[PDB]
């Protein structure tokens, strides 16, 4: 439908709520983008970068 | 070994109703533990908080009651 | 004492000089100013009560003391033996939170006789229980 | 003025300290069937006496010096 | 001082009020007289009979404790 | 579209004589005392009583007109006590030198010394209510029209009883009369608010505005015309403004230009008597009735034309809100309690809006003047407000555990925030910690540095300065608005935002308020109290249903103590403990806000005034420097202006003292309901009833110690009590000892 | 008037009626003799 | 038993609900089975649509789960009386928790047995001086 | 954990069995009163310790008694 929150990766009994804050596209590019979060990094090299 | 409307005197030792006297209103039939049905005109602290009443009636022994009629 | 009356006290004769006039009679200040002369004071010109019993000095303190020793045990007999004659009527709960007030004016009325009456009552035993027949705490 | 107010200090909470581990024998440490009728239990057998006078002397004080404090102020 | 005299009695008498009645209640009384079986402290009885707070005897030294430092106040 | 029901209950004096026949478990029998709290407790409690929604209406119908004989008969007071025992002709003969007095005490006890020297041999109590100014902006010129007044008010006051009577036992009215919610509101919006304007505006046109030209004039007492004779002769009002010659013609045929000379739009104030224009208040109040009556007719009943407010409530759906409104027409009108937490929130900020008013744009002449009438009705509107404020968040909770259905509002803006709960409280007490950090800690900070010898490493002006930025702008545009943003006004909105320095009689009505650091910080204190008291109501409204702690807080009611010690221990967990902490968060936040308004306003506004425009004010100019520093709080206005209270024995502003240490003693008593337990006074009073059974005088009414929500209650209600009458007794001490 | 007579001897009437009639004995006993600190 | 068999309500999604607690520690399953396509209030927070048929709802707590048992038996006039609340580990397996002997525990059936029952009264109970010691309590020994 | 303990002085109301939100008491069969039947408490680990049973009780200090011990997830009531 329009309306744009919805329940957090499907299942609504999680306590979080797909939101355009939350889980937009833009949100979950930039923070899984993040040094702490992107994936191939040894812990070193993103600890370097946090 | 008592009537049904005699005044006795408790002696229960940790009850609300410990030297007043009540009203026996009934003694059930053997076997069971407690069988005395005592009325009492004093309610307890009973309830939740705020109430305006608790209760009187209670069910007490026959070796821990001193007869006063 | 080492306190001077207030007939000579140099301060309290400068102060009765402009005693307020408490109530609607303009001269209230002065009669109090000669009422207080009798009385004893310190070096501030206030009048002190000597309270150590001896009679001279009754008027400060015993003969208010037996006066509110009559009203106290008089309130207290009333308000005593009307809760023994509401201990039955048929219900004792109505009749504390309403209240039977031809009863308790011929209560308040009669309280006058009030100590001979605790004396009547301490001896025939009906004013103090006894240690056994009272719903103590369990220890 | 601070060594008075010091020592003060200290017995207040001494004194409090003295009931309070008197509470904790209470609670812990007394059996009333080898202090039978002495005057520990027969100190325990009228504590509604001793409270209530407490509570009396307590009413007393009060109800009158802060009676004469307002009468005075 | 006759009438501060008086207010440290008055501040002395409840203290020890609460204390004595801390220490002489810290076995039980009508609400629950199984406090030996509880302990020293602990919070409540639930809001049950009337709703039990400050029943230990814990709670009467909590009392105190304002009561000591107002008398020494 | 009228529904009555005759004669629903039958009168009678035989109940009044068997307390608690309300409720179910009161009318059984007093068998305990606590029963006598109940049967205060649940006196005004029509919903656990009545659960029809059709007799709780009608005893609210019928309890509204019985307030409102009280509010009658305390108006009738005021204008008798303005009549009999006041000088009013005394103070209209001369308002600048004495000063009013609307109470006189009988000598009995010494009591006659508080009949102080008002001015003019007259004694009595200086008043602070400030309402004689009230009566000369009506245009009040003798007592008797104050004790006819008053007679009249108690007539409309046995008129309002005979209502009440009428609507409850004879004539009340059904269900369906009290969902016409769309009637009732345009009704209220043109037949009370725009009527009630219209006439205000009548009478400002006819009797304010020509009493107050000539006493602005200068005549004397026992000199103006009646105001009556004002419409009787018209010429004697033709001859104070031209426009009365033209008559009612131009007003219907739109030639309202010709009304300029009495229907002002000046703004200001008035430089003669230092209030608001009685023009511009009379133009203000007919534009207001024509707004207003405008806006009554926008919800139709009868006639097709109108609004009703279901598809309103329908329309409003976007995507973040799922499906809207939808629901909340079905709430409003079959809850009252809802109804009660919108109209005590609304009333509230409106109360609060009066006061914020009251004090820049004083509309009352020589109101401005007379510093303890503004301080005073500043505070105690502010009061009045914070109070209905809290009680929104009460009545919330209630509608919440008590008025709630949830199968009726499925996935609306209720269910959806009901749906979201810790994502707004888990951000609003992270703002309320960053508030707290960022204007206490700001205090703590420069407190630091003023007591380590370094000023210059404060937060001062000289200091690392905050300056407010954006509402020195926004007074810029207020400066600048009279001609470029507003070209018909003369004078500003205000003096406040920026201006001349208006003098009336020797002291300051309003000079411009100037916003330094030390504003900045405390109007950051101003919304951090804010948020933390619309954080805890808050979260008494949402987390009043259930909860990860307490999932079943709904079927143990609003109003409970506990849920039990388990869980760690779930003490103050109902809806109801959350308004018993948000009254204490009012308090200190109310308390704070009037500090900050009586020291700006004797540090930067009040003052004398020289002849040769230099202005010194009360405390010299101490919120500069001095008001960024706890220690500054304390010694330069806690103690300094403390003193007016503490010298003041053997004088008129004596009782200020013992009202000051009486407060101070009730506060000392809260603590004791506060901090204690139940209990403990339980095993107390059973030994009490001990010593009464050892006499034989032990009452068979059984004697036991308050509920635990009783004693928060009891608690709250000394705390709040003994802190406002010690802030009441400082500054009305203070601001009568100052002038 | 059954009832009235009830409801005007109920506690709260009741106390309030007996300290109006105390506040006024000793009000006017303080008017017509005042300022006794003693006998 | 060991498999939960039901489909989700039709609900928005909370905020009140599963935390890190259920996917690390343990979380609770209430199982159901509903006449109509009603609306229930969850202790989670907020409405939801009751799906028509055996339904399973996951929670996180198990007070949340039977403040859902006393809502399903209360305030429904077709009385659902025949849920079954199991406890759902992260390894995998389910545990059988109520109304596990199969009759509810309000009513008295044979096959229970007395599990924490004193055969005194509390003033019979043993006084903590002659067990100052021991390690125990005063309330079971 | 907690500990329920509930005592001989019980007759068979089962008022503190539909109070506990918890499901921890159940009624078993029993000989000493006239309703044969006492409460019994077998899942005490699930317990929070809210004392619901001991307000809706009718005996002279009431016969089930929930005396306060250990602490865990449970007992603390924790949905984190
Ligand atoms: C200024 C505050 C204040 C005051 C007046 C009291 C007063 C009292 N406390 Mg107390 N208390 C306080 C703070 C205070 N407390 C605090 C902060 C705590 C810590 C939690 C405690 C903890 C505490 C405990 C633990 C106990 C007391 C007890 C008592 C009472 C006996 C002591 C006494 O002096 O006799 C009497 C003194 C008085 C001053 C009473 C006069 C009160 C007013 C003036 C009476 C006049 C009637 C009044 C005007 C009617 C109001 C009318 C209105 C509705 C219009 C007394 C009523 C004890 C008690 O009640 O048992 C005896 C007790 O056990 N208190
Ligand atoms: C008239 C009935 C009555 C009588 C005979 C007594 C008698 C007594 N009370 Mg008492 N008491 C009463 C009512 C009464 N009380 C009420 C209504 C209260 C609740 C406010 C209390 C609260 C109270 C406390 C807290 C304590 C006592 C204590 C005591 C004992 C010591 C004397 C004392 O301090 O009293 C002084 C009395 C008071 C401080 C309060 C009573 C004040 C009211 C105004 C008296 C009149 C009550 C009533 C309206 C009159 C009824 C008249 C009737 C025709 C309707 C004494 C046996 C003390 C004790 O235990 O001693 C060992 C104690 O600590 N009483
Ligand atoms: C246009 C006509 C009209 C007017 C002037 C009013 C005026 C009022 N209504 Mg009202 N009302 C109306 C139509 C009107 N109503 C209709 C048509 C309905 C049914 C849909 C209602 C239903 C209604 C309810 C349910 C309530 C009111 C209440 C009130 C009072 C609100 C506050 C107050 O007491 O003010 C102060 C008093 C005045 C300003 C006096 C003005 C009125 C004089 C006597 C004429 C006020 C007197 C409330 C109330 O009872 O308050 C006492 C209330 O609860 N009204
Ligand atoms: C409810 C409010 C109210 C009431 C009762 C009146 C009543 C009256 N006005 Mg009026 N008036 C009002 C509001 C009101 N006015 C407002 C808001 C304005 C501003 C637009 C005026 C402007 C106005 C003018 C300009 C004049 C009146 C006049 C009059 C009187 C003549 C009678 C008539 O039909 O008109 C009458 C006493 C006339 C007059 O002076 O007669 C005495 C007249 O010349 N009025
Ligand atoms: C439009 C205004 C309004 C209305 C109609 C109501 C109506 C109601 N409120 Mg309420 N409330 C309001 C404003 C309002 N409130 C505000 C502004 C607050 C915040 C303070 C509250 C806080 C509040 C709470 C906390 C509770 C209610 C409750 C209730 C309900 C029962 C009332 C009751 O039992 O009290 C009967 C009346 C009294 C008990 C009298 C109170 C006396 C006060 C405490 C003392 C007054 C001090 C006085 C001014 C000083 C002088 C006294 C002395 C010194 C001489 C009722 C529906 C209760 C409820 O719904 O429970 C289920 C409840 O628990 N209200
Ligand atoms: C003066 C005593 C006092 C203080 C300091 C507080 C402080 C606070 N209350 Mg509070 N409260 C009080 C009395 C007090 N309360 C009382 C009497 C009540 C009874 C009604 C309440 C009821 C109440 C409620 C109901 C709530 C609060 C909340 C809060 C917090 C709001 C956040 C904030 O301001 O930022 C934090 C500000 C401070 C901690 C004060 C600043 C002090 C400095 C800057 C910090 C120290 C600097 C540094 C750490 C020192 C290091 C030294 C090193 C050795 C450790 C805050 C901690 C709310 C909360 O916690 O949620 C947001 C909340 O909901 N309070
Ligand atoms: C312990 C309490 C106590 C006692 C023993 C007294 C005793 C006295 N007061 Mg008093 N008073 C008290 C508390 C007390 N007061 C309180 C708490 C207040 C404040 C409400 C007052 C306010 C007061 C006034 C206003 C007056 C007295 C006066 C008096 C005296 C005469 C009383 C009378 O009617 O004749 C008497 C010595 C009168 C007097 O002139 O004293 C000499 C007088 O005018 N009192
Ligand atoms: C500010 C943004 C704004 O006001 O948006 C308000 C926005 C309104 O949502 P919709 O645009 O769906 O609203 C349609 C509504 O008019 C129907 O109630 O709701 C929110 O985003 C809630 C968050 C408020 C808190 C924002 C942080
Ligand atoms: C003379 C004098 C003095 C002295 C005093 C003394 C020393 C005291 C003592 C006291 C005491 C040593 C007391 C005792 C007591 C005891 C008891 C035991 C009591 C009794 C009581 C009762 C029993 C009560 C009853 C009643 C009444 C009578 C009435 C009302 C009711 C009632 C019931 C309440 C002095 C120096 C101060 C000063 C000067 C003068
Ligand atoms: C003292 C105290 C009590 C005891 C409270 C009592 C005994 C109430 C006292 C009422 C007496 C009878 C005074 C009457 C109240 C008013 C003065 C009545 C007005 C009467 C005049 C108008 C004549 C509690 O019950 C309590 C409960 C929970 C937390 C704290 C506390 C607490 O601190
Ligand atoms: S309110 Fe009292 S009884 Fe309830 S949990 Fe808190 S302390 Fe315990
Ligand atoms: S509530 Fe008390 S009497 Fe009733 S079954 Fe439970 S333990 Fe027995
Ligand atoms: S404490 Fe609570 S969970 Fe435990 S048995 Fe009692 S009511 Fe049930």
């Amino acid at each position: 439908s329009n309306q744009v929150v919805q329940a957090y990766n499907g299942d609504p009994f999680v306590g979080h709520l797909s939101t355009p804050i939350s889980d937009s596209a833009f949100t979950r590019t930039f923070i899984g983008n993040l040094p702490a979060y992107r994936k191939g990094l040894s812990p070193i090299l993103r600890g370097l970068e946090v | 070994a008592l009537n049904r409307g005699d005044k006795v005197r408790i002696k229960r030792t940790e009850s609300y109703w410990y030297g007043d006297v009540g009203t026996v209103a009934s003694v059930e039939k053997s076997g069971i533990l407690y069988p005395v049905i005592v009325r009492f005109d004093r309610v307890n602290y009973n309830g939740f908080s705020g109430s305006a009443s608790g209760v009187n009636t209670n069910n007490f022994a026959e070796n821990e009651l001193e007869l006063v009629q | 004492a080492n306190l001077t009356p207030c007939s000579e006290n140099p301060a309290y004769l400068a102060k009765s000089k402009n005693f307020l006039n408490t109530t609607n009679d303009p001269n209230s200040g002065k009669i109090r100013a000669e009422r207080y002369a009798s009385a004893l004071c310190g070096p501030e010109g206030y009048p002190h009560l000597i309270v150590d019993g001896r009679f001279t000095h009754a008027g400060d303190f015993l003969i208010p003391s037996i006066l509110f020793l009559y009203i106290a045990g008089w309130i207290g007999w009333v308000g005593r033996s009307y809760l023994i004659e509401i201990r039955e009527s048929k219900n004792p709960e109505m009749q504390e939170v309403v209240i039977n007030v031809p009863l308790a004016i011929k209560k308040m009325l009669g309280g006058f006789l009030w100590p001979l009456a605790a004396v009547g009552e301490y001896t025939s035993g009906k004013l103090v229980m006894k240690d056994s027949e009272i719903p103590t705490s369990p220890r | 003025a601070a060594l008075y107010t010091h020592h003060q200090y200290i017995a207040g909470f001494l004194m409090v300290g003295a009931f309070a581990h008197g509470a904790i024998f209470f609670v812990r440490d007394y059996d009333p069937v080898a202090n039978k009728d002495n005057v520990l239990a027969r100190m325990l057998e009228h504590k509604e006496a001793l409270i209530s006078h407490l509570s009396w002397v307590s009413l007393f004080l009060g109800f009158h010096t802060l009676g004469l404090y307002v009468h005075n102020d | 001082d006759f009438l501060v005299h008086h207010a440290i009695a008055l501040g002395l008498h409840t203290t020890a009020l609460i204390l004595i009645k801390g220490a002489l209640d810290a076995r039980g009384s009508k609400l629950m007289p199984d406090k030996k079986d509880f302990g020293y402290s602990f919070p409540c009885d639930g809001p049950g009979r009337g709703g039990t707070c400050d029943i230990s005897a814990w709670d009467a030294f909590y009392l105190a404790m304002f009561w000591m430092l107002n008398t020494l106040g | 579209k009228v529904s009555v029901d005759n004669n629903p209950v039958p009168t009678s004096f035989e109940k009044w004589g068997k307390p608690g026949h309300f409720d179910r478990t009161l009318a059984r029998g007093p068998k305990t005392t606590t029963w006598i709290w109940n049967l205060h407790a649940n006196a005004h409690d029509f919903d656990s009583q009545t659960s029809d929604l059709e007799d709780v209406s009608r005893k609210i119908f019928s309890a509204h007109f019985g307030h409102l004989a009280v509010v009658f008969v305390w108006l009738s007071g005021m204008y008798f006590h303005g009549a009999k025992f006041s000088n009013y002709e005394g103070w209209l003969a001369d308002p600048t030198h004495i000063k009013p007095s609307a109470q006189v005490v009988w000598p009995i006890v010494g009591q006659g010394i508080l009949n102080g020297d008002v001015g003019g041999g007259f004694h009595g109590i200086q008043i602070t209510s400030g309402l004689f100014y009230l009566w000369r902006a009506s245009g009040f010129t003798d007592s008797y029209q104050l004790y006819c007044t008053a007679i009249g008010g108690l007539v409309m006051a046995a008129l309002m009883l005979f209502a009440g009577w009428f609507h409850y036992h004879v004539k009340a009215p059904k269900l369906e009369w009290f969902q016409n919610v769309e009637s009732m509101m345009n009704h209220h919006l043109a037949g009370l608010l725009g009527l009630g304007s219209l006439g205000w505006a009548g009478h400002q046109i006819h009797v304010s505005m020509p009493i107050n030209k000539l006493l602005d004039a200068g005549v004397a007492p026992k000199d103006i015309p009646l105001p009556h004779e004002f419409i009787l002769e018209p010429s004697k009002m033709a001859e104070l403004y031209p426009s009365f010659a033209q008559g009612l013609t131009p007003f219907f045929t739109l030639n309202w230009g010709v009304y300029s000379d009495f229907l002002t739009f000046k703004g200001g104030l008035n430089p003669v008597t230092g209030g608001l224009w009685l023009s511009d208040t009379a133009h203000h109040h007919l534009a207001i009735a024509v707004l207003f009556i405008i806006a009554g007719h926008m919800y139709r009943t009868n006639w097709g034309i109108g609004h009703s407010m279901k598809e309103i409530l329908e329309a409003h759906k976007g995507p973040f809100t799922g499906e809207g409104h939808k629901g909340l027409y079905e709430i409003l009108t079959t809850s009252w309690h809802a109804q009660l937490a919108i109209n005590l929130a609304l009333l509230g900020s409106l109360t609060i809006i009066v006061a914020q008013h009251m004090y820049a744009m004083p509309p009352y002449p020589y109101q401005a003047i007379d510093y303890a009438t503004q301080l005073s009705l500043f505070t105690h509107h502010m009061w009045i407000g914070g109070f209905l404020i809290v009680g929104a968040g009460a009545h919330g909770a209630i509608f919440m555990v008590r008025d709630y259905d949830p199968a009726k509002n499925v996935n609306n803006l209720l269910d959806r925030m009901l749906r979201h709960r810790d994502a707004i409280i888990s951000h609003l007490n992270w703002v309320c910690i960053f508030l707290g950090f960022h204007s206490f800690g700001l205090y703590i900070h420069n407190d630091t540095m003023r007591a380590l010898g370094r000023p210059q490493d404060m937060f001062s002006d000289t200091a690392i300065q905050l300056q407010p930025i954006f509402a020195q702008w926004v007074q810029h545009l207020h400066t600048l608005a009279p001609g470029a943003t507003a070209p018909n006004a003369l004078a500003t909105a205000s003096y406040a935002f920026g201006g001349e320095t208006i003098a009336v009689a020797g002291k300051v009505a309003m000079m411009p308020i100037t916003l330094g650091t030390a504003d900045f910080m405390v109007h950051h204190i101003h919304a951090f109290t804010i948020h933390v008291t619309a954080l805890i109501l808050l979260k008494g409204v949402l987390y009043a249903r259930s909860s990860r702690l307490v999932p079943d807080k709904a079927n143990l009611g609003f109003r409970f103590p506990c849920d039990g010690p388990g869980r760690g221990g779930t003490c103050q967990v109902s809806g109801w403990d959350h308004v018993f902490l948000g009254l204490f968060w009012m308090y200190n936040s109310l308390s704070v806000v009037i500090f900050h308004f009586s020291w700006k306003m004797q540090s930067d506004v009040w003052g004398t005034v020289s002849p040769d425009g230099s202005v010194t004010h009360v405390t010299l100019g101490n919120f500069a420097q001095s008001a960024i520093t706890i220690n500054g709080w304390l010694r330069d206005f806690l103690w300094a202006q403390a003193a007016n209270v503490i010298n003041s024995y053997g004088s008129a502003l004596s009782a200020y003292g013992i009202m000051f240490l009486a407060g101070h003693f009730v506060f000392a008593f809260s603590l004791m309901f506060l901090f204690s337990g139940r209990g403990y006074w339980q095993e107390l009073i059973e030994s009490i009833v001990w010593a009464h059974n050892k006499l034989n005088v032990a009452p068979a009414i059984q004697p036991r110690a308050l509920s635990i929500i009783q004693g928060r209650a009891v608690g709250v209600a000394h705390y709040l009590l003994g802190g406002i009458v010690t802030t009441w007794a400082f500054f009305l001490a203070r601001s009568l000892s100052i002038g | 008037m059954d009832g009235l007579k009830s409801f005007l001897s109920t506690a709260p009437v009741m106390i309030m009626a007996l300290l109006t009639f105390t506040a006024g004995i000793l009000i006017e006993f303080n008017r017509f003799y005042p300022d006794l600190l003693f006998h | 038993m060991t498999e939960l068999s039901g489909q989700p309500p039709k609900f928005g999604g909370s905020t009140g609900g599963l935390l890190s607690k259920a996917n690390r520690e343990e979380k609770y399953a209430i199982t159901w089975t509903s006449a109509s396509e009603q609306v229930f209030e969850m202790p989670t927070g907020g409405a939801a649509i009751m799906n028509e048929g055996e339904n399973l709802l996951y929670l996180a707590r198990k007070e949340q789960c039977l403040a859902l048992g006393t809502q399903l038996r209360t305030k429904f006039k077709p009385k659902i009386q025949d849920y079954k609340i199991y406890r759902v580990y992260p390894s995998g397996e389910v545990q059988y928790l109520h109304p596990a002997d199969g009759v509810f525990p309000e009513k008295v059936n044979e096959g229970r047995e007395a599990q924490g029952t004193k055969t005194r009264r509390i003033g019979q109970n043993p006084e903590p001086v002659t067990i100052k010691f021991s390690g125990k309590a005063p309330y079971e020994v | 954990s907690h500990s329920v303990k509930i005592y001989d002085t019980c007759i068979g109301c089962t008022q503190c069995v539909r109070a506990c939100p918890l499901d921890v008491l159940e009624m078993v069969p029993w000989d000493g009163c006239k309703a044969a039947q006492i409460a019994s408490s077998p899942r005490t680990e699930d317990c929070v310790g809210c004392k619901r049973c001991e307000t809706a009780c009718p005996t002279d200090f009431l016969s089930i008694r929930v005396y306060l011990g250990a602490e865990t997830t449970r007992s603390m009531g924790l949905a984190y």
